[PDB]
């Protein structure tokens, strides 16, 4: 304790600071010089960041309280030249004078005045006088002033000029770190107005630095993974034009401002389509903006570049359309045929060849059911790329031998097997169609929609299927031939074909399982906020289901086709339009939380999540609304995966301890499907802890719900060491869990991993984290598997090709123009970077290192080395460009 | 007492904390049994607790494990040993094909019939487990700027074969699997070891030099063994040695009763490093910092085949080694580099990042966001004045 | 209790009953307390009266000038010379309650008890009176240092660091002590022990004719002796004899009345006897 | 438990007031739905049914085994207390994060199966070399450091205590201190004042102790020395004397010298050779300083070279006041005598000075204080140095 002696800013600046009545009268000198003489030695030693306790900081005050508390809080004739050297030492350690409630009082001292600007003084600083005071400011008293009436007088006029120099002086002392920390000032200040303060902010960082765009731009999104909700659609939009005005970035516009097409409205990234045809530069960031708009997030934007420019800068739109979905082809047309893919592994029937010596002899499982799994061996394997001359026999046999649906299944199997083709999947489908079958037409012709899926080509717009439906009288005729137009034109939303089978749900016909599926189809095409068909439909619905419904093939086939494609929306009025059309009862109000959370996939909003769950928790009303608290917790399932790791954890810690643990039918029954839709790589946590209520079945409920459970805990990154997991389950599951109604079951899940050993994705995530379709396709699965003989008959449409949505899986390419390069690429893990520093390594698992097509896998975001350039987008997208430059190698 | 760095300081900093232990009071009303003195929490056995133990109880017996000698004529009539029980004349069950059950083999035998019943894995003791480094430290080559030389040396050794064993083929030629490094310390051999294990691609395994020493005879011999045997196992595994003057610097002999076990030892790796049917696939690193009292064994080439050194900077590596070091830290737009090192004549690139650090200690002490340009200015002032008056210079 | 027996079943191990311990091996081996009531042994006598004398007699001193009081003693000189009994006594001077520490090698091995043996001990101390304790060569015998470290501990330097673990604590002495002496003083860790927890040690300079007389009476003490002698004669006769010496002389000069055929322990028996002695003291 | 990673604010961004209400509104959701179980049925079927039927179903005996290997997921190989060895599987009941080779375990009768694990004991090396508490005085026993405190201060003090000025920069701090100076200068007195007021781990260790009689451990002493202060805690190493056992190759000879050579070597590859330990603090203690391996005292090893001075009359006077100012003091003393005089007497020689009176007056047994006392003690330990 080194006090006493050297204290002499404790005392001229404890005497002379005292004494105003006798220093500001009677001293003219010795109010003004040693108040200003105060003033460059508080300014320059009692008003930097430099510790707890400065010379005068802290010591000064300690009886410079009432040393300041009458030097010039009242004279009460202050004028034009006593605001310099008067409110001279006394403002700047104001903080520390008084006492926490400063905040409604922080305006006498340093807010009260400065002697001309803020940085005249507090530009030798770094927060102590001015910058902290100024966050003081705009935490409280201009958000109190704010809410009602901002344009006051002062808490107005000297706010706008010192947010201009705030904002720079976040990145003024150094232009680095606190950058994003001025988000936290334009952010927090007015809260809702985001845009108020992003307007001089944005032009303001327009002039900030071409360097310092990126890292307060991906802070802007930081922001902007969720907010409130008048933020998030503020934000966003705030969010584009900083790569448009300052920076020129530019490449992530056409999916990076899917982020803002619908949470705003309807229309604004078709004026942002309309956006790219006016940022026609050069067509290599071009063409790869335009590369993901046909299968990347979106398609159906094809009836926009057929402009004047028709040459090459708008003959981008069909090479989009089909010929880069061609290169998609190429991707296994030359890439997996050289690398890993003969037409038929063949090794999941076969990997299950030492299971006959465990347990004495074998030839006991003869159940005919299993032969529907049989069909998966090869459905499944040449899902996407690989056909069948004879090796389809099984399914010849089989096809011609019983088992209608198994007609329909092992006939719709072919499409998975010519996927993404145009060439000859009709010709294909052409000799095993004429053979007088319903089944068999109706699946092989629904599977070419699948064929044609996202391409656009002519293949069938009104020909294979329209034909199809064209006679159906009767079974999948009129059943299953509505089901592949809608699914090839999911994509492409074209409304024409949708508007000749919205006569489908029109007719009035018998369609018991057809009329479900038929809204699920045209659904496919266009549902979501849906104008014509959920107008269709419904009136059908109180029509007859307002008279019946018993089963979930009525039921819960036609609110899907309420609010299930515009998933991605969330404007919450289609809620309304459709809702209000049905506002009946409790069983016709079970679509009341459909269209609820379909439009709420993933954002900020725990307040919709406890209204997602205290409404209706348990309740035990004796089975009546037991199906009503199913569909609410499985809108729990979305709002979960992409609120960005935010409703995963909470989701597992929820989930693992209340339903689980000490639970009600909706856990011992459905609580599985949110991690079947949840999670879709994989870990070890639900890895684990799922077949901690998956090998113990509690068969004493309808067993096939935690069967079906195991089909899609098979959900995860393709392939994986879980072949230990469901093998064993299928030894164990070989006499218990019988084949009767599990056979095809534990092989299908057994072999969706390992189908062409890669290509899963519907993750509803792009890039890093977007949205994209990823949920008609998907969604009607795990909505079709509530428990029972709806795997018998009405289920053998949906189950097969359910989820067709799978954009491949890996981003290793060149695409220099003539499409030669294999550039020294670099795998590692995600990206867990936001903001640390400037020097900060993007990823961590920098030990592989490859060159050509490779695997993506779910966190991945490797960019690469040696600079051979990487000009066209720089955020990734697996279909880049290559523009080649020597940038000083 | 204190201000509001940021607007709600505490507003979200005990909202954060009283819901993280409201997590805990949640846990501990539901109940939780802990401290059962080793077990799981019961949230996840209760539904594991099951007869699906059983399907490990009686499936799996206790399969006592055994060592194999030899076989025999026409049927496998295997002679095999317990551990210390006793040694029997015993038969594989029928669930085993009599292919790989070869000589010197841990296998899993009845305990009623005795009957082999697996193959094993053989015997790897903890001491060498453990110096299997069995993950890549994040060195990128760029971070050892400043030997291009030494870098591009290594380069063709340790790396150009492994990854193109197409030249060698087509030219004729043998790789030299022999590297060692020296040179003053602290200089980026260290650094040049991790990076080449960061895109090892191998089983790259540590060595430390002190490691072998040991209080019984032949022992650290029995290490060595056991090395060459995962390396041979571990097809293109990398072996790193450093300090390797502990083990056969000198064979001292006027008066010959100082070292001698370690002389043994090194005798060891003599040949089982060559000499004998040759190792095959595998690459030696080896550094050094007093590359002169070494038994000339080990200098004999195909042992030892190329003798990298790591110089000190003249000006320019300490230039770069400025943009090493002071490249991932905070600092100003004002850079300027080649001042410093003018002012450094004779500093190494460790003691680069002790003035880049060092830097950053000013602002650290003086309460500032980052390390100024003119903060770094200050920092390499007093390491200019202090490396100048050092205690040790 | 940790460390009992307990009767077990053979089928299931299942406890039937807790049996009794034999005897507590310390509390068998309970060091005496003996009546605590030497020519050659004086000057070093004040230096344990100033070493313990003194803070015993006086804890406002040290108090006074807050300083620890010397409770750990060290002395040295060669074998024995009372250095057992010179400290057996000055534990009395005060009526301090000496603690003899014999634990040579017997209690080195003991394992189980070894974690306790410096415990009980010394709440026999603190219990039954004021108590000075003695220590001697065993220790130095037993353990030094890490040097049977980390090579299996060795069972002693751990109770020697229980030992120490024990003087870190407080006494002040108050008036309680704790003499130390041993040969082989450069291998322990008196390094640590230096601050507070022990101190200096004292010489032993030879022994001389009157004291060899008086040790010569006092291990003559229990014998059957004559009157008619210049036992003063005899100590004279051995001029360059040590301490314990004289206690074999008195045996040897016993052995002599018994080849008398009497048990006069005579004159004639010592004036042979510190022929004998010394000409077995003849070499070197 | 690991609820939530996200910290890359690192400040009151909205951000993170977000996530902190999102999150905290999910556990009130979590809490809440599981309270309306125990309000509409709450049930007990879950503490005694499990653990009961578990309880029944693996044994009594609990035959302790030992860890041998590892292999997939369920099966291990174990080691008996005799030596047979059985491939025997585990229970999904014990926690597999804590099961490592080396361990205690518990088995069955019948099958043998791993039933439990035991939980390990304190090992004794901890009890021998770690300093158990705060050992002695606290920064009222300076006699005088201000740039000493700073350096240690700063290099290991401010860095924990408020590690808010590395990760804005990312700037790591310095690693190695060696604190040299005279003998009798006070470095055990700051070296336990810091262990004294810390709130890590402190380790204490000396040098000539790494000399074995059997061949060869030194290194084994190095190395467990440095594996328990990292698996322990966050750690404080100190090494006091490591002149007279790490000086350098004065002379390059062997037996016992060239084995010295091989332990401070691994003491440097160890110090810092590979993926760098973390947590990690190291402090030196040495009286010479340029008798010292240069490969050691390149920076990555030691970054603060810290001097020890001996003051001439400032804070002596605070000296002989600290080291009298739990004792008598006659008024016919004056500190002045004796520290006005002399101007580089160590602190040892001013507490074998103030010891010396509490030698000198109660040998005699006279009354508190004598200025002769504080006379005969300065001269006392002038024959000390001089002699
Ligand atoms: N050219 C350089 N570039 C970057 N860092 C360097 C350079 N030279 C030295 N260093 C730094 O100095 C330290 C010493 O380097 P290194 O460990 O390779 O020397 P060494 O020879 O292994 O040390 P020793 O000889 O003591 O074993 C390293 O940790 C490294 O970060
Ligand atoms: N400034 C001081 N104030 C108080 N005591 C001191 C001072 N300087 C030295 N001493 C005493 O001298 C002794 C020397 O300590 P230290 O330097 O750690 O020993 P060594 O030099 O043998 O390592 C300390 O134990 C302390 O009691
Ligand atoms: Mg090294």
């Amino acid at each position: 304790m080194e006090e006493g002696g050297r204290d002499k800013a404790p005392v001229q600046p404890q005497q002379s600071p005292a004494a105003a009545p006798g220093g500001t009268d009677e001293k003219p000198s010795g109010k003004e010089r040693r108040d200003a003489g105060d003033k460059d030695k508080e300014q320059e030693l009692s008003e930097e960041d430099k510790q707890l306790q400065d010379e005068l900081e802290m010591l000064v005050e300690r009886l410079g309280e009432k040393d300041t508390s009458l030097y010039r809080p009242a004279l009460e004739e202050l004028r034009r030249q006593i605001r310099s050297s008067t409110t001279s030492m006394t403002s700047v350690p104001k903080p520390l004078k008084f006492l926490r409630p400063h905040y409604g009082k922080l305006k006498e001292i340093y807010e009260n005045m400065a002697p001309g600007e803020n940085k005249r003084f507090a530009a030798d600083i770094i927060s102590v006088l001015a910058m902290t005071m100024s966050g003081e400011r705009e935490c409280l008293k201009y958000r109190l002033v704010g809410s009602q009436e901002e344009l006051a007088s002062w808490g107005h006029e000297y706010v706008r000029h010192l947010a201009g120099e705030v904002a720079k002086e976040w990145q003024e002392l150094d232009d680095a770190e606190k950058v994003q920390r001025e988000p936290l000032l334009t952010l927090v200040k007015e809260i809702v107005p985001y845009n108020m303060a992003h307007n001089a902010e944005h032009e303001a960082c327009d002039l900030l630095m071409e360097i310092e765009q990126v890292d307060m731009l991906e802070k802007d999104i930081d922001e902007n993974a969720y907010a409130k909700v008048c933020l998030y659609l503020t934000s966003c939009v705030n969010y584009v034009p900083e790569p448009e005005n300052s920076a020129l970035l530019r490449c992530a516009l056409g999916v990076f401002r899917k982020f803002s097409r619908f949470p705003e409205a309807l229309r604004l990234a078709l004026m942002l389509n309309d956006m790219e045809l006016v940022e026609d530069i050069f067509t290599s960031c071009k063409d790869v903006v335009v590369q993901k708009q046909m299968a990347f997030m979106l398609g159906r934007h094809g009836v926009f570049l057929e402009l004047s420019e028709d040459v090459e800068e708008y003959e981008d739109l069909t090479e989009i359309m089909s010929n880069v979905q061609l290169n998609s082809n190429f991707l296994a047309l030359a890439r997996e045929l050289d690398i890993m893919e003969p037409k038929v592994p063949d090794d999941i029937y076969k990997t299950h060849l030492e299971n006959n010596r465990f347990g004495g002899s074998g030839s006991q499982v003869d159940s005919a059911r299993m032969n529907l799994a049989s069909s998966f061996v090869n459905g499944f394997v040449n899902a996407a790329f690989g056909q069948d001359k004879l090796l389809t026999d099984d399914g010849n046999k089989w096809l011609y031998k019983n088992k209608d649906h198994g007609m329909l299944s092992a006939a719709a199997s072919l499409g998975m097997i010519l996927l993404w083709d145009v060439d000859g999947g009709l010709t294909q489908i052409d000799k095993y169609l004429y053979s007088s079958e319903d089944y068999i037409k109706s699946g092989a012709l629904l599977a070419c929609g699948i064929v044609n899926s996202g391409v656009r080509n002519e293949c069938d717009p009104a020909l294979a299927l329209l034909s199809d439906y064209v006679l159906h009288n009767s079974n999948t005729m009129r059943l299953g031939s509505i089901f592949g137009l809608g699914l090839a034109y999911a994509g492409s939303n074209r409304e024409d074909v949708l508007t000749l089978l919205l006569p489908v749900m029109g007719d009035s016909k018998s369609s018991m399982e057809v009329a479900g599926v038929t809204a699920l189809a045209c659904g496919m095409i266009a549902v979501g906020s849906c104008n014509g068909d959920v107008t269709s439909t419904i009136l059908q619905t109180i029509m007859e289901k307002s008279e019946t419904e018993l089963k979930d093939t009525y039921a819960r086939w036609l609110p899907l086709g309420l609010g299930l494609n515009h998933l991605g929306k969330g404007e919450a009025i289609e809620a309304i339009l459709a809702a209000l059309e049905v506002v009946s009862e409790p069983f016709r109000s079970f679509a009341n939380t459909l269209v609820d959370v379909c439009a709420y996939a993933g954002s900020g909003n725990v307040l919709k999540v406890q209204q997602l769950l205290h409404i209706c928790s348990e309740h035990f009303d004796s089975k009546e609304k037991e199906e009503d608290k199913d569909k609410k917790e499985k809108k729990d399932k979305d709002k979960k995966e992409a609120p960005a790791d935010m409703g995963a954890h909470q989701g597992v810690a929820v989930l693992g301890i209340a339903l689980i643990a000490m639970g009600e039918e909706i856990g011992a029954e459905m609580a599985l499907r949110t991690f079947g839709h949840l999670l879709r790589y994989g870990e070890p946590t639900l890895r684990r802890a799922v077949p901690l209520a998956l090998a113990l079945i509690s068969v004493s409920n309808p067993r096939l719900n935690i069967l079906d459970t195991l089909s899609k805990f098979s959900h995860d990154a393709d392939p994986e060491v879980s072949y230990n997991s469901i093998f064993a389950m299928g030894m164990v599951g070989s006499g218990t869990n019988n084949a009767r109604l599990a056979a095809m079951l534990r092989q299908l899940a057994q072999y969706h991993a390992k189908d062409p050993n890669n290509l899963f994705m519907v993750r509803l995530a792009q890039g890093l984290t977007h949205l994209g379709k990823g949920t008609l396709t998907l969604c009607p699965y795990h909505s079709d598997r509530q428990l029972m003989s709806q795997v018998a008959v009405a289920g053998l449409l949906t189950v097969l090709v359910s989820f067709l949505d799978v954009r491949n899986i890996i981003l290793g390419k060149s695409h220099y123009v003539l499409y030669g390069l294999v550039a020294a690429m670099q795998p590692r893990m995600l990206v867990t970077f936001d903001e640390e520093l400037r020097p900060l390594p993007v990823s961590v698992r920098v030990g592989q290192a490859v060159d050509v097509v490779g695997q993506a896998g779910k966190p991945k975001t490797i960019t690469g080395f040696q600079t051979h350039t990487t000009p066209v987008l720089l955020a990734h997208g697996e279909r880049a460009e290559l523009a080649t430059e020597e940038f000083l190698p | 007492k204190t201000y509001g760095q940021s607007t709600y300081s505490r507003q979200i900093k005990q909202v954060e904390d009283d819901i993280q232990q409201l997590l805990k009071k949640i846990n501990e009303l539901t109940g939780i049994k802990e401290s059962d003195t080793g077990l799981a929490p019961p949230a996840l056995w209760d539904l594991a607790a099951d007869k699906q133990t059983l399907q490990s109880e009686q499936p799996l017996q206790v399969a006592r494990c055994t060592k194999i000698i030899n076989a025999d004529s026409e049927d496998p009539k295997y002679i095999i040993n317990v551990k210390q029980f006793a040694k029997f004349v015993v038969d594989l069950s029928d669930q085993v094909a009599p292919t790989d059950i070869e000589e010197g083999m841990r296998v899993g035998v009845d305990r009623n019939k005795y009957q082999i019943h697996i193959p094993l894995p053989p015997k790897i003791d903890p001491t060498v487990t453990m110096m299997q480094v069995e993950e890549k430290p994040d060195v990128t080559y760029s971070d050892v700027g400043g030997c291009k030389e030494q870098i591009e040396k290594l380069r063709e050794v340790v790396e150009t074969p492994l990854l193109h064993p197409e030249r060698f083929v087509n030219l004729g030629i043998e790789p030299p699997k022999g590297v060692l490094l020296f040179g003053p310390p602290g200089t980026g051999k260290t650094l040049c070891a991790r990076a080449v294990a960061n895109r090892t691609d191998a089983c790259f395994i540590r060595v430390i030099g002190s490691e072998l020493v040991q209080k019984y005879v032949g022992e650290g011999a029995r290490m060595v063994r056991e090395l060459f045997e995962m390396a041979r196992t571990k097809k293109a595994c990398l072996i790193f040695f450093d300090e390797i003057d502990a083990i056969g610097g000198a064979r001292f002999d006027d008066g010959a009763g100082g070292d001698n076990e370690v002389q043994r030892t090194m005798l060891e790796l003599i040949n089982q490093l060559d000499g004998f049917d040759p190792r095959g696939n595998i690459k030696v690193l080896m550094a050094t910092n007093r590359p002169d009292t070494l038994d000339p064994a080990l200098m004999r080439p195909g042992r030892l085949d190329r003798k990298i050194e790591f110089s000190l900077p003249d000006l320019e590596g300490r230039t770069h080694i400025f943009k090493i070091h002071a490249r991932s830290m905070s600092v100003e737009r004002d850079i300027r580099f080649e001042l410093l090192a003018r002012l450094c004549p004779n500093s190494t690139g460790a003691e680069i990042r002790s003035v880049c650090t060092e830097a950053g200690m000013f602002a650290i002490r003086a309460r500032r966001k980052i390390a100024t340009e003119k903060d770094f200015l200050e920092a390499v002032n007093k390491v200019i004045k202090s490396y100048a008056k050092f205690s040790a210079t | 209790t940790p460390n009992c027996r307990v009767a077990l079943r053979n089928d299931s191990y299942t406890l039937h009953k807790i049996l009794p311990n034999k005897v507590d091996p310390l509390v068998s081996l309970m060091m005496v307390e003996k009546v605590p009531d030497i020519g050659g042994l004086d000057k070093q006598i004040k230096e344990i009266k100033e070493v313990i004398e003194l803070p015993v007699k006086h804890p406002e001193l040290f108090e006074a000038l807050g300083i620890a009081q010397p409770k750990g003693v060290l002395l040295y000189g060669p074998p024995g010379t009372g250095k057992t009994l010179l400290a057996r006594a000055v534990a009395h001077h005060t009526d301090c309650t000496f603690i003899r520490v014999s634990g040579s090698e017997l209690v080195q091995k003991f394992i189980g008890e070894g974690a306790r043996m410096v415990r009980e001990l010394f709440v026999m101390a603190r219990e039954h009176a004021p108590s000075i304790i003695f220590m001697d060569e065993i220790d130095s015998i037993g353990s030094s240092r890490l040097e049977g470290g980390s090579g299996g501990d060795s069972e002693v330097q751990r109770t020697m660091l229980e030992l120490l673990n024990q003087l870190d604590g407080f006494e002040a002495t108050k008036n309680i002590k704790v003499i130390m002496a041993t040969n082989r003083i450069d291998i322990l860790d008196s390094a640590l022990l230096r601050p507070g927890r022990i101190d200096r040690k004292i010489e032993f300079p030879p022994p001389n004719e009157e004291a060899r007389l008086d040790i010569l009476k006092i291990h003559s003490r229990k014998m059957n002796l004559t009157r008619g002698i210049n036992l003063r004669k005899i100590a004279e006769l051995m001029p360059g004899a040590s301490g314990a010496e004289v206690k074999g002389v008195c045996t040897e000069a016993g052995m002599y009345a018994l080849r008398e055929r009497r048990v006069h322990v005579t004159q004639e028996d010592f004036e042979m006897a510190v022929a004998k002695v010394m000409q077995k003291d003849s070499e070197k | 438990a690991s609820k939530l990673p996200l910290v890359t604010p690192h400040t009151q961004c909205r951000l993170k007031l977000l996530k902190l209400e999102r999150i905290k509104d999910y556990l009130l959701m979590e809490e809440e739905f599981i309270r309306n179980q125990e309000q509409m049925k709450p049930l007990e079927e879950k503490q005694e049914e499990e653990r009961s039927k578990v309880d029944d179903l693996r044994g009594t005996p609990m035959s302790v085994g030992t860890l041998e290997e590892i292999i997939d997921d369920n099966h291990a190989i174990v080691s008996t207390s005799v030596g047979s060895e059985h491939y025997v599987s585990i229970l999904s009941f014990v926690d597999k994060d804590l099961l490592e080779p080396g361990c205690s375990v518990l088995l069955n009768h019948k099958v043998h199966a791993v039933i439990g694990v035991l939980m390990d004991d304190t090992d004794p090396l901890v009890t021998v070399m770690k300093v158990e508490k705060a050992p002695q005085e606290t920064y009222a026993d300076i006699g005088g450091l201000d740039n000493q405190i700073q350096e240690i201060k700063e290099s290991v003090e401010l860095p924990l205590t408020h590690p808010e000025y590395y990760e804005e920069m990312g700037i790591k701090p310095p690693k190695g201190v060696i604190l040299y100076g005279p003998p009798g200068t006070g470095k055990t007195l700051l070296a336990k004042a810091v262990a004294n007021q810390t709130s890590a781990t402190f380790l204490r260790v000396v040098g000539s102790e790494l000399i074995q009689k059997y061949l060869g451990d030194g290194p084994k002493l190095v190395r467990e020395l440095f594996r328990v202060a990292e698996e322990h805690a966050p750690s404080i190493v100190f090494i006091d004397e490591i002149d007279a056992i790490g000086t350098k190759r004065y002379d390059s000879n062997s037996g016992g010298e060239r084995e010295i050579q091989r332990t401070m070597l691994e003491l440097l590859n160890q110090l810092d050779g590979f993926d760098s330990r973390g947590d990690v603090k190291v402090i030196m203690a040495t009286n010479r300083i340029e008798t010292l391996d240069p490969a050691l005292i390149r920076p990555g090893r030691i970054d603060r070279k810290i001097e020890f001075p001996l003051p001439d009359e400032k804070t002596k006077k605070r000296i002989f006041q600290i080291h009298t100012s739990r004792m008598t003091l006659a008024d016919d003393v004056t500190l002045d005598d004796l520290i006005m005089a002399k101007d580089d007497l160590s602190g040892a020689d001013i507490k074998a000075i103030c010891t010396e009176a509490g030698l000198m007056a109660l040998r005699e047994r006279r009354m508190k204080v004598t200025n002769e006392d504080f006379k005969k003690s300065k001269e006392n330990v002038l024959y000390k140095k001089q002699e």
